[PDB]
């Protein structure tokens, strides 16, 4: 349904991210923070990634408006919030087989 | 509510004298300590005062440089200090509770007044035998 | 153990965990929220030398603090600068993220010193300190705080008080009100925020004013202008 | 600060009506304190303000003022109320607790 | 369910709290911290108002023992821990139709 | 499952945890932190304290990645993870009635 | 009210609330993902004094962040250490856990003075200032930063460019390239990366550098080999 | 990919992910439990000069840490002082909210100096200090701290032992008991708590202690009272 | 963009004279601001000059130690002092801006040139009346 | 700074082409700037680089180098164009600005 | 373990000589150091010693104020140093590991005793040719 | 620290059992230390404590002490031990390393 209207758009993703052999695990022994990163790259299937960027465009006005609204200076719980809201939209209340409402197949 | 002053203390001119008063009853509080003579025969002069929430000490001209007053509230007591003592500093010397009172009820009035009273300390500075 | 309420049909339930009641429809985590009240509106005595009875340090016990969503208007809320006789502060420097009460009609600032025996200075009831959304257990020094309470649910100008103390930890605190830098009114538990605004008001138009460098205080005369029967702040 | 201005003594008939009077710039815009001095004692507050008077005192002493101008009236004056009168206000532009000279009051009681 | 105790009740609740045009939603342009506040009143419908202050007198006991607990210097969990026994005490385990205890009807 | 491979084990765990009455809840009144803690005896019953001994061998490294990845400094939301995860596993997605997959009973 | 968008079939779908849709499979948290993309990506102009234009100081506004999980290799990222005419610094010091941006091409450290009248520098169109898996709605001093957004869904060397600015707060910055100490070119919206590096390589190799203790600034003739039309990082 | 473990009958049982067993109940959040276990318990050495050969200290990696809600009572905890020779400290200060562990029976505290090389201690076989209800990768400066790990699940008096120690971060490191300011022992792993417990109260009956200002040091003959096997904690 | 100078300045030998330059159309930015001398019959002779970027100050060696170049970025002015003035030293100052220029197309070249020039300070010392 | 060297003087008959040189360290591995001065003028850029010259300067003057040696040409010399002219480099050795002693350029218009 | 030694410092009264000891096969740790001194046709003297665990020392009565007892950890050496040399101090000086040591088994005893001894180092002062 | 007192001489027929004293303050609490010296060495070890001698040393060395007396034995001397010999202890109210004067064996093995 996204559809990007930047003035240009890279099309190829280049990313980074954190996602354990021996005793690499152990922090004495293990990698320094330079060094904790993996990485790959994700083309463009589909327009994916414009939609993406394009997202990303829209998604920042709700954000400044939510940290605005908060006294945390940290805020990690967005996604487990998320998590939250998601199950309850369709479990929380009363579940009726019946109807078009609930999530679940006789 | 009682304040109570030294006894007598008599001396050669060119002497201090260092005359305490002491709170019964009450502690100072916010109330201003006031310190008054009498000279026999005369009437009364004010010396000066302190108030203990502050510290703050305030002098007749005529004394001022020669007394000082101060106060400590842990003992609820004041002192009043005097330098260069000569004949004509025989008094008797009175402390006293004073009250700046405003009215505010109906009118709008303004008065001072001393509501305790000790009993007084003879001082006497004589070069005599 | 905390318990939750619900309203429904304009009437408040709590919510029984026991029991287990299909009707509480929670769709999001938006209908959850978390409300500051103050004890003013319970009754409670707001005047300065009446509500510092309630405040008292101790040592050994750490501080806390929860998040408010919403909260009451305060009419009374205060700001304490407490010194030890040697000049050490009493209360500690607010951290990171502390703001004073968004709404408050006015302010009681106090200065002043006395036995700051403990660390920290806590409720003796049990209740919080409100600052801008956050409810804590301690006061933080120089910082406008409400005095309050918290509770959990399913679903502009100001007037700035001045005050000085000593003795400020003991029952033997003396209080003073400021009218001007040298001219102070003693205080009494008698004394309402109107009673003491008109009484500053008639100070400065009479006139009777410090004209020096020293501090002048004037005792209120016993006999005032009692028309008000205990009135709560919403009559 | 200013000083209050007394007449140095009064005689007044035993059972008479006696008026003390005092005068100054610190009267203009307050009220005077009256104080009672027994031979050898501490002055005695006896009447203060614009209306009042600790208690102990009995109801012979009363007063009033106007202008820069303060009195006592001491009722009925008994053989007991010989004593010396002092009136008391403050010069609030020194900030002085002034007294007045005083007065000898003597009650024609022998 | 809840009856007001207190010695007084002031009936009338006058809140803040703080739930965006143009260029206002971006930090460098919109207001400072004493203006992004909202604010309402509500009336003692039913005995609402004098209601809830009587929740936060009980209330109080359970969260300081709360936060006597814990080694968070700042707790903002509350809110999402309810939402998870809420669901849970619903969801968690199994479901049973035939029974009284899962709120789905059939 | 887990059977104990370690060089010995202590099989009788004493332990301590925080889990009120007058005016001993308010913290004014209430006790110092040294005093906050309650205790209690385990025994070993059917192996079950050489089972989590052993449980916390092997959670250490899982853990330690775990840390690795983030960056909040003081992490208290791994329980709230779990308890978050443990129901979008049986409710998530939709449930079918007929299959092996919803812990639900017709 | 924050949109989050699910992908399916390779294509991008923003859930709505209102309409539920049963299809969307939540199996686990880890299927949920915070991204952080660069601001170039959209073709924003990255060269310094063009950049430097969307950044702008203000007081009265307290910072937040946000966390990320992944995110985009930038090309182009800055470094600032900015005081006041008076030596004053103008940001502050990062908070613990602030790290920079971990993988970037270019970095465009630039050391210089200005006007800064806010408390903090905030970015004007809204966006983020991207840190080691954080997003700042400030900048903090001496600390690389990328600049971009976040999304949120369903599921090595680089090269340190130093330059200086004096009145850098304001419209009427001026601004200069290093190549040694003492040597200093011009610096214009028209001179890439790759035309900076190059002009480097051509004063050392040619000797015309400062020879003194004083400094020497050289100006760029109008005539460039204007060989790219105006191509995007990735053409 | 942290596992669960899941009590049953008086056993334990790992809970997969990979299948889902429907018997699993959790109704509340208040079954979910944190809990710190010793390694003691595992039977690993506890005397200081065979424990601290488990630590070691490396520079550009972070500390992290975790909480709990219960766990094991120490017979042995330990609490660090270490110096460089300069008299620099090598332990960072514990942050607010950091207390040493609630229940020690013993508590070993080394005063000492080292080549301390790194920026933080670390624990080389990947276990945990334990802090008042925290698990941290590092040690903090002068707090009390028990070795150990932790799990999680779905369901008084102490002695202070005074040590000293030079060349501590490396493999040639030299320790002494403290007797008394100025008496000190050579320490060795043979010796337990209850040995250097009795071998105190016999140099003060003797009266083989320091009688001057300058410091003594007894060495222990190799031939101790060795009654006890190897014997583990609980025996 | 154009320089303006201060008119002439005529004192005795020993005075000091401060000539002043003001921008106008331009900020000086990076640019150097130079300072040289005609005296009558002669060449131009290079004195001195500044980069208000950063500050500094370069002088022919004839005058080290005699002048001083400074500026004020507030009102993009410049300022040459010269003490202990001599009869040698009548002379009209110029005030210009200097351009470093390197040429990055094709071949590569260098070289300075002044582009704006102010009219020139007429400064004559002389004890004669 | 080494010192740029010059003729003091050149006379050109009215029409005719002239060459102006200038020599020295400075313009060895440089180009030198020309400028213009008529009398009780400023000195006025006529040309710079190796090859440009700014607005303002007809087509009668370019120039060229070689060398240490540098030069101007003005072409179809003409009875306005008498001038002194000078030529100016830079010697990066001392970093001081340095100009050649100038010519005078006669036009023989009479 | 051993101790090795200085050769023969010769030197006239009124130098200061430093005798060095090495140990070998060992670190000092925290043994004791000690010097005695062997007069020839004299039984042995204490002079002092030090603990390199602490750095501190002390010294026998007779030579306090003129010897002084260090080491150096990072080279596992000690140094006694003699100052003001009289030809009565003509001695072979040796270096010795002393430990103190606990009979803890059984009765409780205390002794101590020297391990091990350096080869000595002869210092001789004398006016003489 | 208190001196350890020995006699000079003591002479030994070769193969007699021979009995060394020494006496002291430092003797009453602990034990002595005693070193065996031959000319032109390093005093060395032979017996310390209450019970023991170092490897090396020859089963003719034991000893013991009462009271503030210690002794060494030498049973079966050999013409090999002749050697000045000392005790060693420590006097703890001072703590001084105390040497006794020695002793010098004699064996007389001619
Ligand atoms: C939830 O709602 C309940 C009900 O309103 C509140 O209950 C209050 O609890 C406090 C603390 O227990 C009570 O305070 C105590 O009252 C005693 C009786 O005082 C009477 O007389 C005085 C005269 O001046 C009146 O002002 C007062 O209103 C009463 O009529 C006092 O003797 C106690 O003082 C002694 O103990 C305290 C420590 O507890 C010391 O600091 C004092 O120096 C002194 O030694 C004390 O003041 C209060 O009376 C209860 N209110 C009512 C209406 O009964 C809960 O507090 C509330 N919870 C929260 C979080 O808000
Ligand atoms: C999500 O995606 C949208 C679409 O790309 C982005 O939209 C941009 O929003 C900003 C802010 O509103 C726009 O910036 C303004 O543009 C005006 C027009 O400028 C034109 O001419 C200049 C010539 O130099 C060109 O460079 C430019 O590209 C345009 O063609 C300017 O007049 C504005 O300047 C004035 O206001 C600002 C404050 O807003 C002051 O600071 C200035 O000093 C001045 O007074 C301003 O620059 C921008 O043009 C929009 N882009 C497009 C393509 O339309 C969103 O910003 C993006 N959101 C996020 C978070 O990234
Ligand atoms: C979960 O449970 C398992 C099982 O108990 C624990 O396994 C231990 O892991 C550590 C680290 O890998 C092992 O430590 C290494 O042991 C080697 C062998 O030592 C033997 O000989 C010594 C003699 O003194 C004995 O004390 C010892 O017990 C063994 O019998 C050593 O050679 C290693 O030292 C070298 O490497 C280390 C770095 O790894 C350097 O610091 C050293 O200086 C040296 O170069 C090392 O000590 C340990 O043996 C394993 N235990 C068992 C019983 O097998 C896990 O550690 C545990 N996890 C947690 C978090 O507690
Ligand atoms: C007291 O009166 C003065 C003069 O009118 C006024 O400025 C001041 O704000 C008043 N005090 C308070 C607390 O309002
Ligand atoms: C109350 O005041 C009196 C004054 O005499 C003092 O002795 C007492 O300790 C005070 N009590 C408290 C609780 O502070
Ligand atoms: C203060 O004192 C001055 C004289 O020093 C006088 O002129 C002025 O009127 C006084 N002001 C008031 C308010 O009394
Ligand atoms: C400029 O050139 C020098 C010399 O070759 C080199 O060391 C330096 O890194 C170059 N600058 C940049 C930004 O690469
Ligand atoms: C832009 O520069 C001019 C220079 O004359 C200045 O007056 C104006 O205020 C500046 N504008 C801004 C937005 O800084
Ligand atoms: C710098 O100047 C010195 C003389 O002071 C000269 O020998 C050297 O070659 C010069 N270097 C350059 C790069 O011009
Ligand atoms: C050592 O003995 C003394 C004296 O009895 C005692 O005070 C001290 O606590 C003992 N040391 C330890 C670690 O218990
Ligand atoms: C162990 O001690 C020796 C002493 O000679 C030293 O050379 C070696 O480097 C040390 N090893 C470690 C791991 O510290």
């Amino acid at each position: 349904v996204i559809v990007n209207a930047q003035p240009k758009c890279n099309p190829n993703l280049h990313y980074w991210t954190t996602q354990a052999i021996g005793l690499a695990w152990i922090p004495y022994f293990g990698p320094a923070a330079e060094g904790i990163y993996t990485e790959g790259l994700m083309h463009n299937q589909d327009g994916l990634i414009c939609g993406l960027r394009q997202l990303a465009n829209e998604t920042t006005q709700a954000l400044q408006l939510f940290l605005r609204a908060t006294t945390e200076l940290r805020t990690f719980s967005i996604l487990n919030r998320k998590a939250i809201d998601f199950l309850l939209q369709r479990w929380g209340g009363t579940c009726h087989i019946l109807g078009p409402d609930c999530c679940i197949e006789p | 509510v009682q304040l109570v002053q030294s006894g007598a203390e008599v001396k050669k001119p060119g002497s201090s004298v260092k005359v305490s008063c002491k709170a019964s009853g009450a502690t100072f509080g916010s109330d201003t300590v006031t310190w008054v003579r009498q000279a026999p025969g005369q009437g009364l002069e004010w010396m000066g005062g302190i108030i203990p929430f502050f510290g703050e000490a305030n002098y007749a001209q005529r004394f001022q440089g020669r007394v000082t007053i101060t106060a400590d509230k842990s003992t609820n007591t004041a002192y009043m200090e005097l330098s260069s003592l000569r004949s004509e500093d025989t008094a008797v010397y009175f402390c006293a509770r004073q009250i700046n009172e405003m009215a505010t009820f109906g009118e709008i009035h303004y008065y001072t007044y001393m509501d305790v009273w000790g009993q007084g300390t003879l001082v006497t500075v004589s070069s005599a035998s | 153990s905390i318990p939750l309420g619900v309203i429904h049909n304009s009437t408040l339930q709590v919510s029984d965990v026991d029991k287990l009641v299909c009707r509480d429809k929670l769709s999001s985590t938006n209908q959850l929220r978390s409300v500051g009240l103050n004890l003013e509106g319970n009754g409670v005595a707001t005047d300065v030398p009446s509500v510092t009875k309630r405040w008292g340090f101790r040592s050994g016990v750490p501080p806390k603090v929860v998040n408010y969503e919403a909260g009451e208007w305060a009419e009374n809320c205060y700001n304490l600068e407490i010194k030890k006789p040697d000049g050490s502060e009493c209360l500690p420097a607010a951290p990171d993220g502390i703001r004073g009460f968004p709404r408050c009609r006015y302010v009681h600032k106090v200065s002043g010193t006395g036995p700051c025996a403990g660390d920290f200075a806590f409720h003796k009831e049990g209740a919080f300190f409100l600052y801008d959304r956050l409810a804590s257990t301690v006061i933080y020094r120089g910082t406008t705080f409400a005095e309050g309470v918290v509770a959990f649910l399913i679903l502009y100008y100001s007037t700035t008080i001045r005050y000085q103390a000593t003795g400020f930890g003991t029952n033997e605190t003396e209080y003073l009100f400021e009218v001007d830098n040298l001219t102070y009114v003693q205080l009494e538990s008698r004394f309402t925020p109107q009673f003491l605004l008109q009484l500053n008001e008639t100070i400065y138009a009479s006139g009777k004013r410090s004209n020096t460098t020293g501090k002048l205080i004037w005792k209120v005369n016993p006999e005032i202008d009692t028309t008000i029967g205990e009135w709560a702040f919403w009559e | 600060g200013s000083e209050l201005t007394q007449d140095p003594a009064v005689s007044v008939a035993l059972g008479q009506t006696v008026r003390i009077t005092c005068q100054g710039d610190s009267l203009r815009n307050y009220y005077a304190s009256w104080y009672q001095q027994k031979p050898r004692q501490a002055p005695v507050l006896v009447f203060y303000g614009k209306n009042n008077r600790p208690s102990g005192i009995p109801d012979r002493f009363s007063g009033s003022s106007s202008g820069n101008t303060a009195s006592l009236t001491i009722s009925g004056a008994q053989a007991e109320d010989e004593a010396d009168y002092y009136c008391n206000s403050r010069d609030s532009s020194s900030n002085h607790l002034v007294f007045g000279g005083g007065t000898k009051l003597t009650v024609l009681s022998q």
